[PDB]
């Protein structure tokens, strides 16, 4: 495979699809101010589990709308009525209760919530990740809910098709029940992220009740990523827990035995 | 490393291939915050010129920076320092090479063609 690998700037190439690539991509971001828009595109090789998809959000009266699709074969990423809530956390809108209505339009896109919580400190890590969205959209598995935690994450999506099915109070992980199963986790690789020393038990909550180990590479630059955690039952399928962490190339596995999905019960390779 | 520029804290998704992009001030556009969409007049050499100037002292539009002739040219959009230079996707009067004011290139006949551009200075 080779794809075509534009620059956001609009500067194209063609690129070689390397090891294990087999995905050809293009994101799309447009941006809608009042009468006023923009819009991104990148395109490349991208990690085969991918998949077409869509969000779109209200914050203030700014509209982001991303979408992401992907295709099989050689350079072909080179060419060209349902209600939901919105709010982000970009302009607080969320935490402050500013809810939004936002009409989806599209047959296939549903209301969506989504959770991305990371805890760690300061500078470089924690994603650039809204942390709290609202609005219309289609992603991955879909319909549904799943979630992962762990000692420093926090990751929710919630996906349904009612009007304004998706409102609510803003969903945080300390309001959620313990549910009794407790896991390992841990997150880097067998030398620094999930040492023996640095994996470690922890209290499940919500509805994540499975014990979590996932094992994948590490996109954004290799080193084959390591994850142990709370996972709901969905999680534990069709990769979801890739895009939380951005991997690629996932074997996750999910027991619902308590203090399973220690170290030495692994599987592997 | 988060790209942007005046105001403009940088966001991004993990859900599309964790793409980032700014989220803008008031006075500010542009995928970088780059765009002053305020600010009239000029500042001197005009070098710093950020603002949104579209035609030229003969009334004809200036060509985009990205658009496909203009990236013949010395001056296009997808140079390492287009960010620095002002050079976006649009054609807004620029002053990249410190010329007396700011120009930009402008179609005429079957060239493209430097033009010193509109926007008088304050004064
Ligand atoms: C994401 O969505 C795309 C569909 O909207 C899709 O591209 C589809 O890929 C096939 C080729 O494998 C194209 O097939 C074309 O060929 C058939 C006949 O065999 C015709 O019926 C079609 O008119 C068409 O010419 C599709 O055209 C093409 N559809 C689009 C919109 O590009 C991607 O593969 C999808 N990727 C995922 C994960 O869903
Ligand atoms: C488990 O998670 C918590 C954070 O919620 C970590 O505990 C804190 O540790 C940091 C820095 O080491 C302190 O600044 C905070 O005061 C602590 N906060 C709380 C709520 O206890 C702990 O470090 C975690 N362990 C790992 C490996 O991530
Ligand atoms: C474990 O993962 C870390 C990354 O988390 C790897 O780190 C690199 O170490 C080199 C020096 O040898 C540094 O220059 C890199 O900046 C580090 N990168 C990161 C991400 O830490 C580390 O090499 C990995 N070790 C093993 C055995 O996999």
């Amino acid at each position: 495979l080779r794809c075509m690998q534009c620059k956001t700037n609009g500067d194209c190439r063609v690129e070689e699809c390397a090891l294990g690539q087999d995905l050809c991509r293009t994101t799309i971001v447009r941006l809608w101010e009042e009468g006023e828009e923009l819009e991104l595109v990148e395109k490349s090789c991208t990690c085969s589990e991918k998949t077409n998809r869509t969000l779109s959000y209200r914050t203030g009266l700014k509209i982001t709308s991303l979408t992401e699709v992907v295709c099989g074969l050689d350079l072909c990423n080179q060419g060209n009525y349902l209600e939901c809530i919105s709010c982000g956390s970009s302009d607080m809108s969320c935490e402050r209760g500013r809810h939004q209505s936002l009409q989806c339009r599209s047959p296939e896109e549903q209301c969506l919530d989504v959770v991305t919580h990371w805890i760690q400190e300061g500078e470089e890590g924690r994603p650039k990740d809204d942390r709290h969205l609202r609005g219309c959209g289609y992603l991955p598995g879909c319909p549904g809910s799943n979630g992962f935690h762990n000692n420093d994450t926090f990751h929710f999506l919630k996906c349904c098709n009612t009007t304004k099915c998706n409102e609510g109070p803003i969903l945080e992980l300390e309001n959620l029940p313990q549910n009794g199963r407790q896991c390992y986790s841990c997150k880097g690789n067998s030398t620094h992220g999930c040492s023996s020393e640095e994996t470690f038990l922890i209290d499940c909550r919500g509805p994540m009740n499975q014990c979590l180990v996932a094992t994948g590479t590490h996109e954004p630059k290799n080193q084959s990523y390591m994850v142990r955690g709370c996972a709901t039952a969905s999680m534990c399928q069709h990769a979801h827990l890739g895009d939380a962490f951005s991997m690629c190339h996932i074997d996750v596995s999910c027991c619902t035995k308590s203090g399973c999905n220690h170290p030495d019960l692994d599987v592997q390779y | 490393n988060c790209d942007c520029l005046n105001g403009g804290t940088c966001v991004s998704n993990k859900y599309f291939s964790n793409i980032h992009w700014c989220n803008c001030p008031k006075k500010f556009g542009g995928q970088h915050c780059e765009i002053d969409k305020s600010k009239t007049c000029y500042e001197g050499n005009g070098h710093f010129y950020r603002g949104k100037a579209s035609t030229d002292t003969m009334g004809r539009p200036c060509l985009p920076w990205n658009s496909a002739t203009v990236l013949q040219q010395t001056y296009h959009a997808h140079r390492s320092d287009a960010l620095q230079l002002g050079l976006g996707k649009h054609n807004y009067c620029r002053n990249p090479d410190n010329r007396r004011r700011p120009w930009c290139y402008v179609q005429v006949g079957l060239k493209p063609l430097v033009q010193e551009c509109m926007v008088h200075d304050c004064a």
